[PDB]
């Protein structure tokens, strides 16, 4: 068997709306709140009709 | 990442004379602008909010 | 619709630390893979003709 | 209770106006609410930290919004 | 079974070092600062200036 | 509440001896609490951290002894 | 009948949970339906070939379906 540990970060202003963040310390890993949909960086469309 | 759990930290440029408050306004931010006058006349008078 | 997403997570280091039994704890196997290694089998056809 | 720290404001009750205040209020707040918001400048206080709330008016862990609105109390005018 | 367990995922207890296992490690390294930048000018030349 | 993390502890019961049973208990656990004092080894378990309670008996930052009755009470053997 | 060899399999029942039971089923294959699909891993078993089917569900050459079902049937939880 194998094992590895990586972990994986969302860039602090990702976001981008946030005036101030909260709580001054806050995970980096990603989750539902801060990085569901809201990431500045990427811009998912769905193209249909090919 | 040597050692688990990394941080990084973030510089927030805050103004008001609260650099921590409930919704003090971030200085200098690419989506919004500087408060037009705020330097300005908004620091002579306190003008009305809209809403 | 953007209702239901598309992820790819990790493992908690307090699951994958003990992991399949070790410290008291239990009933949580790893995962594993095989391979399978099966045969496909051709035969010869004949033709002809005369004069 | 906050179980870490609790910031002590205490704000000295002054004449803003004809017979009128800015009443004086001592408030203690937990710390890492207080951390996270706190909106004192020109506040007229005196402010020090500890393991357990000095005053009997307490904002813990979880308000937010409740103290977000006891925080910029501390300049209400009054009568 | 010394068990190494992890930092709660929160954030905080990564940044105080607190672990549900036996270490408390010393803190979360560093990975570096991240500032916000400084939005750009649309100069004069709109504008006469006339000092 | 927690306002930092869980960690939820899932105890499976077996069976130890003639008609007898080592109850099997769900519960959460704040995470400073739980990093202070866990007793959970030998207790067949599964533990995973969360950033809110997974389970219904919810152990908040503020019990100790409550909790330190209830960590050594996954060795309750119900018959 | 197969005509071929037929992978005889024995499923031992035990406790999954508090009165609970993943019912042990007696079961036979034929040899090629077998070596082409069986789903049988920590199901707690044992396996023998022999010239007949020496349990009573026998599954000849074609059932397929019937033993796609079955042998992923051994994972039922009854009370």
């Amino acid at each position: 068997g194998f094992k590895t540990r990586y972990g994986i970060g969302i860039n602090p202003f990702a976001e981008s709306a946030a005036q101030a963040p909260a709580s001054r310390i806050q995970s980096g890993m990603p989750s539902i709140l801060n990085s569901l949909g809201k990431n500045a960086y990427f811009r998912r469309v769905y193209v249909k009709g090919i | 990442m040597n050692s688990p759990t990394g941080q990084v930290f973030a510089l927030r440029a805050v103004y008001g004379k609260d650099p921590v408050a409930a919704g003090a306004k971030e200085a200098f931010h690419p989506m919004y602008g500087p408060d037009a006058m705020f330097s300005g006349q908004g620091a002579a008078k306190k003008f009305p909010a809209l809403a | 619709a953007g209702a239901l997403v598309e992820i790819a997570e990790g493992m908690a280091t307090s699951i994958a630390e003990l992991q399949e039994g070790f410290n008291g704890s239990t009933d949580n196997p790893w995962n594993e893979m095989g391979f399978r290694i099966d045969k496909q089998v051709i035969e010869a056809k004949s033709r002809q003709l005369k004069a | 209770a906050s179980a870490r720290g609790y910031v002590n404001i205490k704000t000295f009750e002054q004449k803003l106006d004809g017979n009128k205040k800015i009443e004086g209020k001592e408030v203690s707040v937990a710390f890492p609410l207080y951390s996270d918001v706190h909106k004192i400048s020109g506040a007229h206080y005196q402010t020090f930290p500890s393991e357990k709330a000095a005053y009997s008016t307490v904002y813990e862990e979880n308000q937010r919004t409740e103290w977000i609105a006891a925080n910029e109390d501390l300049w209400k005018v009054t009568g | 079974a010394e068990i190494g367990g992890d930092h709660g995922y929160n954030a905080t207890n990564i940044a105080a070092g607190q672990t549900s296992g036996a270490v408390t490690q010393i803190g979360p390294a560093v990975m570096g600062m991240v500032r916000r930048a400084i939005p750009n000018l649309i100069a004069f030349d709109i504008c006469g200036v006339q000092p």
